[PDB]
């Protein structure tokens, strides 16, 4: 029924969701931009943007997973291990 | 027809769709104008309601109270 | 009846001669055709019984349960056949041989116009039992449930032929036609109490009687699977046909010895249906719902009206074509995975859907739905219950209500939810297989097609 | 402040309102430690076998054959008659069977009544 | 098996069991297509005490319009032939009580 | 139709009324009986029409068993077996027919509620009082004879009958 | 529904009429000559159209000759307005008849209370 | 439900479950967009105003109030995703997961079928045979002697091996199987 | 006994819609409280008005659930209210089909459901019944519409709320096809089953105005 | 075509078999098949016998 999902296409909406955050500035935003590392969040940002992202893809990411999600290609990369994308 | 999925922003849509719609929507209050023209006694009644109070006691056939 | 007897006491040889590979095929084969000349006793008349000599005879009531008798032995062929692959060709011919003794038994049984001749014969059904169930048993316990299915049996039936024997001597004779033209009323003394009580509680026991069926559960556990199939779906009608028989003489004391037996019966099919809601096995599932239909078949005979002798006879036949069924499927279930728990294997309808379809075939088959024999017995039953009494409509709703409850919940567990992950042993049905549930359903859906031949001479 | 919760058999307590979860001594640290450590070697026992490639069959559970075991073929060694048992199953085994008796008995013994004084409703009742 | 976490890998998924685990003694009642134990936004007593009070006022009120009907100040309907005797089933040899109805 | 006969099955007679329209509009439960006409009635008709031709060609009948009476339980002496085997088996086959009688009643009672439709407490009156008379008489024959019924259970309750009916005779003649 | 309701209820239900005895005084208490009422259509009648019980009221011809109308105009089915109008006048007449005997029934009970209390009240004087 | 879990839960993961929870239960109470956006800054604020303590019974006395606070103010129907627990398609295509045990007790004609998709199977079964006593070799070398503590298991040490214990999770069935 | 149930059951059902989040919940309960209604009309001995009222509920629940669905489906398998908006102008033609279908299971004057509920409510107005079954039988009517206008509120006004990868289509001929035909059923089929049906029980020609107005009013 | 293949088929020999089985079979023994009898009005013409059923007498008119 939904058209599939890709690596590049779930690559594209989480850094448009990350952009569209304020606290993360979009110009020193890669894919490998840690979190806290050198993005300077905290826990609760990075809770709210594991929540931002569920309700980007439509469903919910368990909090023993959501934890160790701190950086964008980690996100991309659960993301399209559970919904099964290979390419 | 296709209608390819949008990301943020208003769905496609068609113009069948839309006049059909309007179409229904129109016919159901036509409908419902063309019928309360004809008979409006279903809603608001046909034959009046009596009072009781207005009622004589000599057609009701009540004599006086000393007789 | 010696043109089907005998057939039997040649398919003895036939096994016994036959070559080490063609015992299934021959013994198949030669069942098939016995049973189809056995189907000629369905022509029964509307006054009397069928007198072929003075030692054999058929009646309406007779007749339905040869024809069941005889088309179960093949099935019985064919699960045996799947569970004796490593056997020796001389214990595969002596399982044959105990089978074969086993129905020419219940049909001699079946036909016999003396008590003590059927007394003689339904006890000479427990040696093949018991030698089936104790020799080709898996687990430890088929000792035990042999030894508990014998002293029951025996116990119960002991008195029965001292009361045959004293019936001889007081009135002249044992023949079911004599007894039943020339019967008079039994009077209400502690004598005749007490021979009520040998009589009925031999065929109680037979039956089983709640409070008096542990060994069924332990046999039908316990048993291989064509001991399982001939045990509850013939073995448990020895009771039934009895007790139908000997009420004739009974009378009008059974009015006032009814009651026990009657409340037992009910409250026991409640209790029954119960324990199958909590049972973590699949054939004590079964076995405790023989028990309830049998419970139910007790309280009809015990009311004893003519609308209640034909839902017994409807039900003991639906009963018996329904238990087999699903001690077949129980058996194909168990050779899966060799074990009987009932929550071990999951998803078998994503890995094995025909066998799906049987199993809610033969799930709504066991809970009373229309049209079924099943229901038309049940409902009969029900009737003369409620004329009999006005509570025992609610007895009966609330067994329906807890039949239809565990059947679904077995149905359920079994078949829906997700596989067992670790499970990968599970091959596709055998052809084998899907033809005997095939040839156990569809006789169940003709005689719902075609009523009046499983009804009884009360018909 | 807020109305409490009260937990009951069939609405147990939640782990967030459990007063025993916020206070943690440190040797529940290290029995939660233990825990986890017996988890893990049974995980670990049933992985092993469950990714055997040379494995065809069932993996026998240990646990629901003792817990088959116990249900049914255990009850009988371990029972004793004490007054709590005597008592338990003779009323749930007797007390319904004498209720019942004597409420079919009553309801038959006004039918028969009825039926001997000659005034129960039995027209057209040619069934029975 | 209900209030069991339902995010953990169980190696039973559906019926939330682990290899080797002691199995709970009414394991066969717990599972979850049966009886569920898991914790309710409000409280049991509060739960039953809601629903006992409910009913029983709805069975209150049901008999107290029961015993104060409501109506229409009308008089009972009127039928031709002694309140319709032979139409409902009057035997006809036998002479009914006669019903006149007057005009008003 | 001559298959049964008019007086065991009664059919009152049957009047239809005759159309009467009022409309200009064309009647389309007329157009579809027209078209329903031509399509099935003549072929299925035809079909007919050759299968009796058929039978016709092969004509045989059948006949109706009859059984002569004989000496009842009543004569019967005691345990002689076959006069008593005799007697049993006549009763039996009266108890049959007695059943088929009430069968008919039914059937009659059922297909006047049907045809009277609305009227049917008043008019369907005829046909109640038949069948509570032949009811009352099965009833009183074999009503509570049981499971194992025979001659001589129903020779008892008749016999219990009539003694309890002098015995009411003679306290009303007291 | 009604102010009847709350007379009867939080009032005097002596004096207001019970539905379910209705009448409780002789037709003619007060009515020098009454005229009986007309019934139009025959049992008959009635019995051919297959009237149900409940429609076989004194506005039973009205009923029939709508029936005929309906039966006979068939797949016009807005072409029985008269006669559905002719019948509806006659139920309700039948209906303001029974508002009139509750009225009736009401006053009656009325006056009765208050010839008794009069009577009452020159016992005790 | 890929990370295996830990002994126990730190008062920051906690804090953090509460917080993502109370989230979205007034997400739920607060259906419109901008209402949630407000309430929510307000929710952060309030712990962000409790953010910083030293006292750690003060911050567990606090973490006991605020579920104590949660639990009488939860919303009775919280929304809950399609595809999580309590979702209305939860557990929907579980009877369509079939396995590739299952997979290969297929007949020859139905073999030949997929003459293409059988030869990668063929080859990822030699594959999967050629690793277990490597895999086990691994898992028996690296467990401490008393057993594992954990359930994590280790990473392919070499370049020629392949994870212990990787092969159901590998092969396991499509999220959308059929 | 059937009217108290009845009475009940409608009540009960319909107070347990007006809150529910679950739209096919929410239709469940609206036929459950339409089911009490029928039982209620049986209750009063008007068992033809029962089946009259079964066939228009048949109609327009049936085409109530199939917008349902349709919404559902376009929303990737969402059932939420919660996460449903702006479909006004999102699904037009679903949109009109809910409208008329809550139109006519409120009593709109002129539309299917009319022809049943409102006789059925004036049947028991001007019955010798329960009191209290008749205040139960209003109250219900008045949660029915409420229920309805909630349906309406949280599916298709306001601003979306759905999640922003925008699958939303409902230009199959299939869907289209099925929609329209149920729905020409909800606008006309209760005139002609009205007009075409005999005359089976006695009109309530004569009743106060107020009464007359009633399901009007608390609608 | 297809609609036409399975209309013959499907509605035709179904109801072909039905008329066969309901005319000559089950309207063979009596009280197979019931029909409610048509109902009479006054002023009506009984087709059966050729009988005029009179019309009602004058009704008190109103209005
Ligand atoms: C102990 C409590 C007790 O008595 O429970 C009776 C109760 C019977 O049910 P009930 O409805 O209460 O009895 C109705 C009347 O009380 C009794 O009925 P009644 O008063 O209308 O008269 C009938 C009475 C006429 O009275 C007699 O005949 C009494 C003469 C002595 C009979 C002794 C037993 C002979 C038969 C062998 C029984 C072996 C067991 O008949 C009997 O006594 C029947 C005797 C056989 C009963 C059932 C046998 C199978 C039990 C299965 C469970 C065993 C564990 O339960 C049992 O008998 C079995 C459980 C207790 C043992
Ligand atoms: C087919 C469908 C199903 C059919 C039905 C199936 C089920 C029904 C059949 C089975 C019925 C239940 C079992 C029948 C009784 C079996 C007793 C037995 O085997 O005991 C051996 C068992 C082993 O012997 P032990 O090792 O020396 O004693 C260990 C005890 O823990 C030592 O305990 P303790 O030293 O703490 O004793 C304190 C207390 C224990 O008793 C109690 O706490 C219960 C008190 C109420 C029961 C007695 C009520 C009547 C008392 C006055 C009787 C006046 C008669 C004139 O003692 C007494 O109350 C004094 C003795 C009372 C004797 C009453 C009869 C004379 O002893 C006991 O269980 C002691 C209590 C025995 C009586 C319990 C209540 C029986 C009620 C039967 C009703 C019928
Ligand atoms: C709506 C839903 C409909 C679904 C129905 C699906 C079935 C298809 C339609 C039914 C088939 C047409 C009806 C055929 C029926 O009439 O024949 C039946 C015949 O069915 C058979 O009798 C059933 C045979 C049952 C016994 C089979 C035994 C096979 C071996 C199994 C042995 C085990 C049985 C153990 C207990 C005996 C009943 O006999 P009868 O109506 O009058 O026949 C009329 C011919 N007459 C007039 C000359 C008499
Ligand atoms: C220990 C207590 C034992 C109670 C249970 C009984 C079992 C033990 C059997 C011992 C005999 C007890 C009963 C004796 C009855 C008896 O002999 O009389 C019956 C009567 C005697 O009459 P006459 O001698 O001819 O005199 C004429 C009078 N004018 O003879 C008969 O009717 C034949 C009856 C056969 C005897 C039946 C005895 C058994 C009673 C039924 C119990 C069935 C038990 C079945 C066990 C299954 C469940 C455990
Ligand atoms: C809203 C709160 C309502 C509270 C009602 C409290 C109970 C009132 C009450 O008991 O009224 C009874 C009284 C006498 O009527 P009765 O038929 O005797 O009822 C007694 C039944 N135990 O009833 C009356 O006085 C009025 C009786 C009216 C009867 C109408 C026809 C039936
Ligand atoms: P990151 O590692 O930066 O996380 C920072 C944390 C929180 C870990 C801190 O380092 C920390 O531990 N600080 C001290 C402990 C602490 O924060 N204690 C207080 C936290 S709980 C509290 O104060 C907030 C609760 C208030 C809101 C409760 C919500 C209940 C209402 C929900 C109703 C449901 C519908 C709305």
């Amino acid at each position: 029924d939904a058209p599939p999902l890709t690596l590049e296409a779930i690559k594209d909406r989480v850094l448009y969701v990350l952009k569209l955050y304020d606290k993360i500035d979009p110009e020193k935003l890669s894919v490998n931009s840690h979190f806290m590392k050198d993005l300077g969040l905290d826990s609760l940002d990075q809770v709210e943007i594991i929540m931002a992202m569920e309700d980007e893809f439509g469903f919910e990411i368990p909090d023993i997973d959501a934890e160790k999600l701190m950086c964008p290609q980690e996100i991309v990369d659960y993301i399209a291990d559970k919904k099964d994308v290979y390419e | 027809v296709h209608i390819e999925p949008r990301y943020r922003q208003f769905p496609q849509l068609t113009r069948s769709q839309l006049i059909q719609a309007e179409f229904f929507s129109a016919t159901m209050w036509f409908w419902i104008l063309w019928r309360f023209w004809h008979d409006s006694d279903a809603v608001l009644g046909h034959f009046p309601y009596p009072d009781p109070s207005q009622w004589t006691d000599e057609e009701l056939g009540i004599l006086p109270d000393d007789e | 009846m010696l043109k089907i007897i005998i057939p039997t006491t040649m398919l003895l040889p036939m096994t016994w001669m036959s070559k080490h590979n063609m015992i299934w095929i021959n013994a198949t084969v030669h069942s098939l055709l016995i049973s189809l000349i056995s189907l000629s006793l369905l022509n029964q008349l509307g006054e009397n019984s069928l007198n072929f000599s003075l030692t054999f005879f058929s009646d309406s009531l007779s007749a339905p349960l040869l024809v069941l008798t005889t088309w179960l032995l093949p099935l019985m062929l064919m699960a045996s056949q799947s569970h004796l692959s490593k056997e020796t060709t001389t214990r595969k011919k002596l399982y044959i041989t105990m089978l074969i003794l086993l129905q020419l038994f219940l049909i001699m049984t079946f036909t016999a116009t003396e008590l003590i001749l059927f007394y003689i014969l339904f006890e000479a059904t427990l040696v093949p039992t018991l030698i089936i169930i104790t020799r080709w048993g898996n687990q430890t316990e088929r000792l035990n449930a042999g030894l508990y299915f014998l002293f029951y049996t025996l116990a119960g039936s002991l008195p029965l032929l001292v009361a045959l024997v004293y019936i001889q001597n007081t009135t002249g004779s044992l023949n079911f036609l004599i007894i039943h033209y020339w019967s008079h009323p039994l009077s209400n003394s502690w004598s005749n109490i007490f021979m009520w009580l040998a009589c009925i509680m031999a065929f109680m026991v037979k039956m089983p009687l709640y409070g008096l069926h542990l060994w069924l559960p332990k046999a039908h556990v316990e048993a291989p699977i064509a001991g399982s199939m001939v045990l509850a779906a013939v073995l448990l009608k020895l009771g039934g046909y009895g007790m139908m028989r000997i009420t004739t003489i009974l009378n009008p004391l059974t009015n006032y010895m009814a009651y026990p037996f009657l409340m037992l019966s009910m409250w026991g099919m409640i209790m029954t249906s119960s324990i199958c809601l909590r049972q973590t096995d699949l054939k004590s599932l079964i076995a405790y719902s023989s028990v309830s239909h049998m419970a139910l078949v007790i309280v009809a005979i015990m009311i004893q009206t003519p609308w209640s002798f034909m839902g017994a006879t409807a039900l003991m036949i639906a009963h018996g074509l329904t238990s087999s069924m699903l001690f077949c499927l129980a058996n194909t279930n168990y050779e899966r995975v060799h074990s009987r728990t009932m929550i071990l294997a999951r998803g078998l309808q994503t890995l094995l859907p025909l066998m799906a379809t049987w199993w809610l075939v033969a799930s709504l088959t066991n809970l009373a739905l229309p049209p079924s024999i099943n229901l038309i017995g049940e409902l009969f039953i029900i009737t003369a219950s409620f004329s009999w009494s006005n509570i025992t409509i609610i007895l009966m709703g609330m067994n329906m209500m807890i039949t239809a409850l565990y059947s679904l919940y077995m149905l359920i567990t079994t078949q829906r939810g997700k596989y067992t992950h670790h499970i990968n042993n599970i091959k596709p049905s055998f052809t084998r297989e899907n033809a005997l549930m095939a040839l156990h359903i569809l006789p169940l859906l003709l005689l719902t097609l075609n009523p009046k031949m499983i009804l009884g001479p009360l018909y | 402040s807020f109305p409490k919760y009260k937990p009951s058999r069939l609405a147990t307590l939640p782990a967030t309102l459990d007063p025993a979860e916020y206070d943690i001594s440190p040797e529940t640290r290290k029995a939660q430690a233990e825990r986890l450590a017996i988890r893990s070697r049974l995980k670990r026992e049933y992985l092993l076998q469950y990714n055997d490639p040379n494995r065809l069959g069932v993996i026998e559970d240990p646990a629901l054959i003792r817990w088959t075991y116990a249900r049914s073929a255990n009850i009988y060694p371990n029972f004793r008659p004490t007054p709590k048992t005597s008592l338990l199953g003779a009323l749930f085994g007797i007390g319904p069977l004498f209720f019942w008796y004597y409420v079919f008995k009553t309801d038959r013994d006004k039918k028969e009544k009825l039926i001997q004084e000659g005034k129960l409703d039995q027209t057209f009742n040619i069934s029975y | 098996q209900q209030e069991r976490d339902p995010w953990y890998d169980w190696d039973h998924p559906d019926l939330r069991l682990n290899w080797g685990e002691p199995i709970h003694w009414d394991l066969d009642m717990y599972i979850r297509n049966r009886v569920d134990t898991s914790p309710t936004p409000v409280s049991w007593n509060t739960m039953c005490k809601h629903l006992f009070g409910f009913v029983a006022f709805m069975l209150f009120m049901f008999w107290v319009g029961e015993i104060y009907p409501s109506y229409q100040p009308v008089g009972p309907k009127q039928y031709p032939y002694n309140d319709l005797y032979l139409e409902r089933g009057g035997d006809p040899t036998k002479e009914p009580e006669p019903v006149v109805h007057y005009e008003i | 139709p001559d298959s049964w006969d008019k007086d065991v099955y009664p059919e009152p007679p049957r009047r239809t009324p005759a159309p009467a329209p009022q409309t200009s509009l064309p009647n389309p439960v007329t157009y579809l009986t027209k078209i329903f006409d031509l399509l099935v009635d003549r072929p299925v008709t035809l079909a007919r029409e050759f299968i009796e031709q058929q039978h016709a060609k092969n004509r045989y009948y059948y006949y109706h068993r009859e059984f002569r009476r004989v000496p009842d339980i009543t004569e019967c002496e005691e345990k002689d077996i076959l006069c008593m085997f005799e007697a049993e088996m006549q009763w039996r086959r009266d108890y049959k027919v007695d059943q088929e009688i009430v069968n008919i009643i039914q059937e009659r009672l059922k297909a006047c509620q049907q045809r009277e439709g609305e009227s049917y407490r008043q008019n369907c009156a005829k046909e109640l009082e038949q069948f509570t008379q032949v009811s009352k008489a099965f009833q009183d024959r074999y009503s509570d004879l049981g499971a194992h019924y025979s001659a001589r259970k129903c020779l008892a309750k008749q016999k219990q009958r009539m003694l309890a009916e002098r015995k009411a005779a003679k306290e009303a003649a007291a | 529904m009604g102010a009847h309701l709350a007379r009867r209820y939080l009032g005097d239900a002596s004096k207001e009429p019970d539905p379910l005895r209705m009448p409780t005084f002789p037709p003619d208490y007060g009515f020098p000559e009454r005229k009986e009422r007309e019934m139009v259509a025959t049992q008959q009648e009635m019995n051919d159209a297959q009237l149900m019980l409940q429609q076989r009221d004194y506005c039973a011809h009205y009923l029939i000759q709508l029936l005929k109308c309906k039966r006979d105009s068939f797949p016009n089915f807005l072409a029985c307005k008269h006669e559905q109008h002719d019948w509806d006048y006659c139920e309700h007449l039948d209906y303001v008849k029974r508002m009139k005997e509750f009225e009736r029934e009401r006053r009656l009970l009325q006056r009765k209370k208050r010839r008794e209390q009069r009577e009452a009240e020159m016992a005790r004087g | 439900a890929f990370s295996a879990p830990a002994a126990y839960l730190t008062h920051q993961q906690k804090v953090l479950r509460l917080y993502k929870r109370a989230l979205r239960h007034l997400e739920s109470w607060c259906v419109h967009r901008d209402k949630y956006r407000y309430f929510a800054c307000l929710m952060r604020a309030r712990f962000d105003e409790h953010k910083n303590e030293k006292d750690m019974v003060k911050a567990t006395q606090l973490l006991r109030q605020a579920e104590e606070e949660f639990w009488y103010g939860q919303h009775p129907q919280p929304y809950i995703f399609p595809e999580s627990p309590g979702g209305t398609s939860y557990e929907r295509y579980e009877c369509y997961k079939v396995p590739e045990w299952c997979l290969d007790d297929w007949h020859p004609s139905e073999k030949a079928m997929y003459p293409d998709y059988f030869a990668k199977r063929e080859q990822w079964k030699r594959l999967r045979r050629e690793s277990w006593e490597r895999e086990v070799k691994q898992l028996q070398e690296e467990t401490p002697p008393g057993g594992p503590r954990t359930e994590a298991l280790p990473p392919a040490r070499k370049e020629g091996d392949l994870p212990p214990l990787w092969w159901h999770i590998v092969t396991r069935p499509r999220e959308r199987p059929m | 006994m059937t009217l108290c149930l009845g009475a009940i059951t409608t009540l009960f059902t319909a107070l347990c819609a007006i809150t529910q989040n679950d739209i096919k919940k929410i239709v469940a309960f609206s036929t459950s409280s339409q089911l009490g209604l029928m039982m209620v009309t049986i209750g009063i001995n008007q068992p033809h008005l029962a089946f009259l009222h079964i066939c228009m509920h048949a109609f327009f629940k049936a085409m109530l659930f199939m917008c349902s669905g349709s919404i559902i489906h376009s929303l990737n398998d969402e059932q939420d209210i919660r996460k449903m908006g702006g479909l006004y102008k999102a699904m037009p033609f679903t949109t009109t089909a809910l409208i008329i279908g809550s139109l006519a299971l409120t009593g709109m004057p002129y539309l299917t459901g009319f022809y049943s509920k409102d006789l059925i409510i004036e049947a028991v107005n001007m019955s010798y019944t329960n009191a209290w079954a008749l205040l139960m039988t209003l109250i219900a009517t008045s949660l029915t519409a409420a229920y309805s206008t909630r349906i309406i509120f949280f599916a298709f006004l306001g601003k979306p709320r759905f999640p922003p990868l925008v699958l939303i289509n409902e230009n199959n001929p299939l869907l289209i096809n099925s929609i329209k035909r149920l729905l020409i059923g909800s606008i006309f089929a209760g005139f002609i089953i009205s007009n075409n049906i005999p005359p089976m029980t006695v009109p309530n020609t004569t009743m106060p105005l107020y009464m007359k107005m009633t399901a009007l009013i608390v609608t | 075509y297809r609609h036409s293949i399975f209309a013959v088929t499907h509605v035709l020999i179904p109801v072909w078999i039905i008329h066969y089985y309901l005319k000559y079979h089950v309207t063979a023994k009596p009280y197979t098949v019931v029909e409610r009898k048509p109902r009479i009005f006054p002023g009506d013409t009984i087709l059966e016998t050729g009988e005029v059923i009179p019309l009602m007498k004058e009704f008190p008119d109103q209005h």
